[PDB]
């Protein structure tokens, strides 16, 4: 499924012109400030829900479970603990 | 899964009025949130191609379609490495998201599945 | 500045020799500098600071 | 979008002084600094690490 | 004399007063309950450890930094 | 023709580290491969060094580790480096497996590197378990006791097999000496399998975060990924430095600084943090043998991802629903980890079972369902 | 578990050695050795510490040799193969108060006082636990706690009933540097000493960490410049497509 | 009388229990026992209480004959075991473990 340089196994390419400039001719950090602020905000915003939803749910679950467990092993929780065992 | 399976199931849904009424709007939003259009891909560009069947279907593409596919993949790869999105004409509009490959893969698979069936025929 | 490039950078043999000689200098000076800094932030705490009592 | 002799716009990234010795020298100063700290770090790493094989404090007692 | 003694007393009367009083009231209840007969043949014997821990935890939060400052 | 291509030996190196054609869009999660290689090298160097100072006999083992800490020049560093890198090895391996699951690296044509990878993961677990025993502190002994007794669950022969592992009737000197020998060996076996999974991968090349072919746009492994790998090497070393130099015992259990005592049983016997999810899975099943099977199945079920993922699309970059499901799966795996170190008490007992059900239902139900649905949505959605 | 069964968790005290750049206070270490020597050593061994380990940490070579030479250690047998004693040397380990575990337990109503060489690493809390435990014997157990005979109530110890009685009282030690020997002072000093005993490399380790952090940070900064420099041809690449 | 045989480092309490001792042990309602077990489960022979003589709390050896249930009392944290060697009072969670022992003869046991 992959070849090697010269015969990589690409469908025939035609009609694309690629251009680039030397590493010595470019500013490596061109537009870094804009990217660091605006680009990162865009990328983070677009992914935020996929992180926040599961983290918040499982943190809530853990919080409820740890708080119940703590309460069951108090004096006040004696009866509820007796039933739970 | 096979593309044949996906296409047949989708046709069952589009037939049923009730089902299409509830599925088609969902699928349109899904595709909007999927975000592949923001890298200038058409849906079909994303189908896994490292299978014998898909290699054969890609070899059957008309040269123009094939050349354009190569460009879209290269362009998307450049957006990906740059962490940029397509803008302007590079964004795939819904009308440009044509199923250019589905007919070819459906034909390749049709023959391969007929071959499997007929390899199991029993003279009655 | 051309001169500096030509002497220390152009030949890789020269560049590697410059890097290693700089590493030698850095290593010796950094050691000394950190020693002094460490002694100032931990002043009166270290054995060297109380040793004189004994 | 058609002529391939019309080089795309690279003005956002081109350095005006790109062919000067100053320009090259600076990038090699970064490469060289990195080589220098790698050399100093490797020397410290190797020296400290191999010293485990010299006589331990209980043996020297 | 031990700096801790003074700091602990001050923190109990001041910022940890609620917990001090909880512990006190607990002690009163338990001692009174031990005074009553057929206490030894009871199922559940209440202690004051919980209240003690709440008080000590509080005192320690208000004292730790102060104590180490005067050593 | 250039020597690096002409000479057979050089050409093998060249094919892996220099001319190797890589996708030009690998993101930083493709850097875990090299970090795992770095961990493996650090573990070999520090491990072989500790072996020069460690004594495997149970009468001397714990004391030899104290001798390393106290008397050997830089012994403290070599010991802490070895112990902490064992933790980082698992952080990187979970990251690497996470990358592989999210981006569909397990799909055809990469089932073979994935499957060999699952075995590497098992060897890493065995290696790290045995290494922990070698300290012969309280957690070393009691961890060995508890974990080796799980083999007693094997019907008919279980008891006999445990005595055979131990070389005796409890964990003791014979066990310690044999774990030393095997712990020394296992990293070399693990290095071999790591090399096999690479050779297997080299037929398809690396996947990439878009999940499309990269055959159209390749970049040499060097210099581009060489220099990009340095960034994460230095980031890794900074994290390594903060643990090894400034908080060397943050990831440890204090009880392992008490010499093993077969009479005194520690407060709570837990495995090292990186085994905790599997421990939680075991506790979830009440049956002893059931528990063991589930625990092994939790690892071996990874082998069926190639089958149960029915998507026509490789990886999750474009699949909002799969991304949500993946997020929940990963967080649940972390919850399992947490529940592995709580006491067997309400309400964590029931919660552990629910998380275990969620863990397996991802592979068996949700991923097959979700991947089938998204196939249909992509097709109908783009009509 | 009940909080009692866990033990009260010790406060976080601001130790001199807390702090990425902070060593032990060696004056405190020396005072803490004197507390170990005059109070704890009656019951607790410090087997992993040799006299030489004190040198250039708490004591000069001469002071430490003096401490070693005051003791008798087992020599190699004489020429008739009879056992012999010799005076201690710097290479000798600080000797324990009891010949074996059985003798230790017999002297402590069955409890075995642990070796203290590693106790700062072997308990959650470290210095803070040792300080909290030594200073945390209340005058009276919380009402309703039933102590087993020969146990003492201490909330920091798991279960609450500890076989070690309170031992630090104002002026049990006379410090040689004129520091007032209050319960708190002695606990702080001995806790610092024991922390040093557990991790004697601590001071050197943190200094080498400082050097590492600095070099590794610089290399990380430079590696980012170099990556960006070498990658710029790929990031900056532009395409023109003319469909054929 | 109660003997102490070391066996795999762990001490083994061997008590030659009297008739009335056996009776005393067979009384306690199993219900009220941290670790619920009857003497019958523990011994294979009522006249030979053989146990692993380490306290199940931390791991001192209980002083026999002492206690409050007159069996074994761990002096370390004050846990009381019975004439069955069952835990009755104190921090210890479990009853004193029983080794695998067999009566080869009626006058010799192997452990
Ligand atoms: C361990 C040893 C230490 C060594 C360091 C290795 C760690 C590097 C790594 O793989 O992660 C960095 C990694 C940067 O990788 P990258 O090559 O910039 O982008 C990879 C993704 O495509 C980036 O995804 P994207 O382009 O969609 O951007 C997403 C990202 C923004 O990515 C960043 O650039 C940061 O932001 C988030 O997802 C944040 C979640 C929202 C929370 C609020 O950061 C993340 O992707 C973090 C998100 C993970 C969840
Ligand atoms: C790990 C140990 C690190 C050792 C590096 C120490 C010195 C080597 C160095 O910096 O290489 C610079 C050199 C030069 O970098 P260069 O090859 O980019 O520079 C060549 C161009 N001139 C000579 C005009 C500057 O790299 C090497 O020679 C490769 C050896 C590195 C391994
Ligand atoms: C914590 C839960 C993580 C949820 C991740 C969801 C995706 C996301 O936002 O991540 C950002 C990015 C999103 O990247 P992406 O490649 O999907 O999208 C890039 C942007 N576009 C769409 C324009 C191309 O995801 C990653 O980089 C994910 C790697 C996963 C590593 C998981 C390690 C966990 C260990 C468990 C082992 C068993
Ligand atoms: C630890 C320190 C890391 C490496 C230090 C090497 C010095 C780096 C500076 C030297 C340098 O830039 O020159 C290149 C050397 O890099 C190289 O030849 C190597 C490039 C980067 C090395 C690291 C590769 C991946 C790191 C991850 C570890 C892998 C896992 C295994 C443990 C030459 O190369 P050029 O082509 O840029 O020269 C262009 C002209 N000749
Ligand atoms: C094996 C474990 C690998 C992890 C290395 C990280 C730090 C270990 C170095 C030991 C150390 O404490 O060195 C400090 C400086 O750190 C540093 O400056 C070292 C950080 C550099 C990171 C790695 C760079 C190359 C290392 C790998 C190459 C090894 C083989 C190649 C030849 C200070 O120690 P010191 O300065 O007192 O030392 C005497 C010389 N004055
Ligand atoms: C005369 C007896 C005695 C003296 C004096 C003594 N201890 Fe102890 N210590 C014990 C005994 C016995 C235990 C075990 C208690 C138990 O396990 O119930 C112990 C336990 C400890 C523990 C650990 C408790 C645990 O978590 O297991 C520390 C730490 C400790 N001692 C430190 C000291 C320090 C510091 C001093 C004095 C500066 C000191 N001891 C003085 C008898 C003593
Ligand atoms: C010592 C442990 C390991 C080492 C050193 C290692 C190293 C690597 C390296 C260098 C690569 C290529 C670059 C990269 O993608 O990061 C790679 C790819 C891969 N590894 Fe690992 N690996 C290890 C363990 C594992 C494990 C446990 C798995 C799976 C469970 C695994 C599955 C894979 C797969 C599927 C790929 C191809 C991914 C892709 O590029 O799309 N490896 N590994
Ligand atoms: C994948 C590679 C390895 C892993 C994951 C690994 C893991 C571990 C772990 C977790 C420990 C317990 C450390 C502690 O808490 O002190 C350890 C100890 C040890 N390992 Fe390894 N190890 C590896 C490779 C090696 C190798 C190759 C050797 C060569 C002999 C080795 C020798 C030792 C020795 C001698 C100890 C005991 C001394 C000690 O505890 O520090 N290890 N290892
Ligand atoms: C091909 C490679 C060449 C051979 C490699 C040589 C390996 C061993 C050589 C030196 C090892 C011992 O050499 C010794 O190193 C240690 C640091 O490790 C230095 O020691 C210095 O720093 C350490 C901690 O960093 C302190 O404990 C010490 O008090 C201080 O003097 C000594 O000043 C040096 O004399
Ligand atoms: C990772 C550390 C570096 C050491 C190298 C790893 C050791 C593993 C190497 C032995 C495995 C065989 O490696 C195999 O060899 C040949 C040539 O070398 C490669 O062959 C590839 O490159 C050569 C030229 O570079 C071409 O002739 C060939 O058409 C192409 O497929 C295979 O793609 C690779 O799978
Ligand atoms: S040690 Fe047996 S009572 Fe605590």
């Amino acid at each position: 499924y992959m070849g090697w340089w010269g015969h990589m196994g690409s469908p025939p390419q035609k009609g694309i012109a690629g251009y680039t400039i030397s590493p010595f001719a470019a500013r490596p950090f061109a537009g870094v400030v804009h990217a660091a602020i605006f680009n990162t905000f865009r990328r983070t915003k677009n992914q935020a829900l996929f992180v926040i939803l599961p983290v918040s749910f499982f943190y809530y679950v853990w919080t409820q479970a740890s708080e119940k467990n703590e309460w069951l092993y108090t004096k006040a929780g004696r009866h509820e603990l007796a039933k739970a065992l | 899964a096979s593309i044949t399976s996906v296409v047949k199931t989708s046709e069952l849904i589009l037939k049923s009025p009730l089902l299409s009424k509830i599925v088609v709007p969902l699928a349109k939003t899904y595709v909007k949130f999927s975000g592949y259009r923001q890298l200038g891909f058409k849906m079909n560009d994303l189908i896994i191609e490292e299978t014998p069947n898909m290699q054969l279907a890609l070899r059957r593409l008309p040269p123009t379609e094939s050349y354009d596919r190569v460009y879209r993949l290269i362009r998307a790869t450049q957006f990906s490495l740059s962490h940029k999105l397509a803008t302007g004409n590079d964004i795939t509009k819904p009308e440009e998201d044509d199923h250019y490959l589905i007919p070819y893969i459906l034909d390749v698979e049709a023959e391969a599945f007929e071959k499997d069936a007929l390899d199991n025929l029993e003279v009655v | 500045a051309t001169t500096f490039y030509n002497v220390f950078v152009k030949r890789n043999s020269a560049f590697v020799a410059t890097i290693l000689a700089s590493a030698f200098v850095f290593d010796m000076t950094f050691e000394t500098a950190i020693d002094n800094f460490w002694d100032r932030i931990n002043a009166g705490k270290q054995w060297k600071d109380i040793r004189h009592k004994y | 979008g058609k002529s391939t002799y019309k080089i795309p716009d690279f003005t956002p990234y081109l350095k005006k002084d790109r062919n000067t010795d100053a320009n090259r020298l600076f990038s090699y100063f970064m490469i060289g600094s990195f080589g220098m700290l790698s050399a100093a770090g490797a020397k410290a790493t190797v020296q400290d690490f191999l010293s485990n094989m010299s006589a331990s404090a209980d043996v020297l007692a | 004399p031990d700096p801790a003694i003074a700091l602990h007393e001050a923190a109990a009367e001041g910022p940890c007063h609620d917990f001090k009083h909880h512990f006190d009231e607990c002690v009163e209840r338990v001692t009174k309950a031990q005074e009553a007969e057929d206490y030894d043949h009871a199922e559940y014997k209440e202690d004051c450890v919980e209240e003690f821990f709440h008080l000590q935890h509080c005192i320690n939060d208000n004292t730790a930094d102060k104590l180490f400052r005067v050593l | 023709m250039a020597l690096r291509k002409k000479n057979s030996l050089l050409n093998m190196a060249n094919s892996y580290v220099l001319d190797s054609p890589q996708p030009s869009n690998l993101n930083y999660f493709w850097n875990f491969g090299s970090l795992l290689a770095l961990c493996l090298v650090i573990q070999l160097a520090t491990g072989i060094t500790l072996a020069m100072h460690y004594t495997s006999h149970a009468s001397l083992a714990f004391d030899s580790v104290e001798h390393i800490m106290r008397d050997v020049n830089f012994g403290w560093f070599i010991r802490y480096a070895h112990a902490n890198t064992a933790s980082f090895f698992f952080i990187c391996i979970y990251a690497h497996m996470g990358r592989n699951i999210y981006y569909g690296s397990y799909k055809t044509p990469r089932v073979l590197p994935w499957s060999i990878g699952v075995i590497i993961f098992l060897l890493l677990i065995i290696t790290a378990f045995m290494g922990y025993v070698l300290v012969f502190g309280q957690m070393s002994l009691w961890g060995a006791t508890v974990i080796c007794n799980l083999v007693s669950a094997i019907p008919w022969l279980g008891e006999d097999i445990v005595h055979f592992l131990w070389g005796g009737f409890s964990v003791g000197n014979p066990t310690l000496q044999r774990f030393f020998a095997l712990h020394y060996l296992m990293p070399f076996v693990l290095a071999v399998f790591a090399l096999l999974h690479l050779i297997a991968l080299h037929t398809a090349g690396s996947s990439n975060p878009l999940g499309i072919t990269s055959n159209v746009d390749k970049l040499s492994m060097h210099p581009y990924y060489s220099f990009k790998d340095l960034i994460t090497v230095f980031a890794f070393l900074l994290m390594f430095t903060l643990f090894v130099f400034f908080s060397p015992d943050k990831l440890g259990h204090p009880d392992n600084y008490i010499p093993a005592n077969p009479m005194v049983t520690p407060a709570s016997i837990v495995p090292e943090w990186y085994l905790l999810p599997f421990y939680a899975i075991l506790r979830a099943i009440p049956d002893k043998l059931g528990g063991v099977i589930a625990m092994v199945a939790a690892i071996l079920i990874l082998l069926i991802l190639p089958i149960v993922d029915r998507s026509i699309i490789r990886g999750n970059a474009f699949k909002p629903i799969s991304k949500l499901l993946f997020g929940f799966f990963i967080c649940n795996f972390l919850l399992l980890g947490v529940l592995g170190q709580v006491h067997i008490e309400p309400p964590f007992i029931v919660l552990g079972q629910i998380c275990t059900i969620f863990y397996f239902s991802y592979f068996l139900i949700l991923l097959p369902m979700v991947s089938t649905i998204e196939n249909i949505f992509f097709y109908i959605g783009s009509l | 578990m009940t909080a009692a069964e866990h033990g009260l968790h010790p406060a976080e005290y601001p130790w001199p050695q807390n702090g990425m750049l902070s060593t032990f206070d060696h004056a405190s270490l020396r005072r803490g050795y004197q507390v170990y020597k005059e109070v704890c050593a009656a019951c607790h061994s410090l087997d992993r510490i040799a006299w030489r380990n004190l040198v250039g940490v708490t004591h000069t070579t001469d002071e430490a040799k003096a401490f070693a030479e005051e003791l008798e250690y087992d020599d190699e047998p004489d020429d008739e193969g009879n056992p012999r004693k010799r005076p201690g040397k710097l290479a000798d380990y600080i000797p324990g108060p009891y010949p074996n575990e059985q003798a230790a337990r017999a002297a402590n109503q069955g409890a075995l006082p642990p070796d203290l060489s590693l106790i700062a690493k072997a308990r959650h809390g470290g210095a803070d636990y040792i300080f909290a435990l030594l200073t945390g014997y209340p005058d009276e157990p919380p009402a309703g706690v039933v102590l087993a005979p020969g146990m003492n109530y201490n909330p920091y110890f798991p279960g609450g009933g500890i076989g070690m009685a309170r031992t630090l009282f104002d002026g049990v030690v006379e410090y040689e540097d004129g520091t007032p020997a209050t319960t708190s002072q002695m606990a702080k000093d001995v806790a610092a000493f024991l922390t040093w005993a557990a991790e004697p490399e601590h001071d050197e380790r943190k200094k080498l960490g400082l050097k590492a952090i600095i070099v590794i940070s610089a290399m990380l900064g430079l590696s980012v410049y170099i990556k960006k420099f070498k990658w710029s041809p790929i990031k900056n690449r532009k395409f023109i497509y003319n469909p054929p | 009388k109660n003997v102490i045989i070391k066996w795999r480092g762990k001490p083994i309490f061997i008590r030659h229990r009297t008739s009335e001792e056996i009776e005393e042990a067979n009384e306690v309602n199993v219900a009220t026992l941290r670790d619920p077990q009857t003497d019958d489960e523990r011994v294979q022979k009522p006249e030979w209480l053989v146990m692993i003589g380490v306290c199940t709390h931390l791991g001192c050896v209980p002083i026999g004959e002492a206690g409050d249930f007159g069996g074994w009392f761990c002096p370390c944290h004050g846990s009381h075991y019975d004439i069955s060697g069952r835990i009755r009072r104190g921090p210890a969670p479990l009853n004193l473990e029983i080794p695998e022992y067999d009566f080869a003869d009626a006058e010799t046991l192997v452990i």
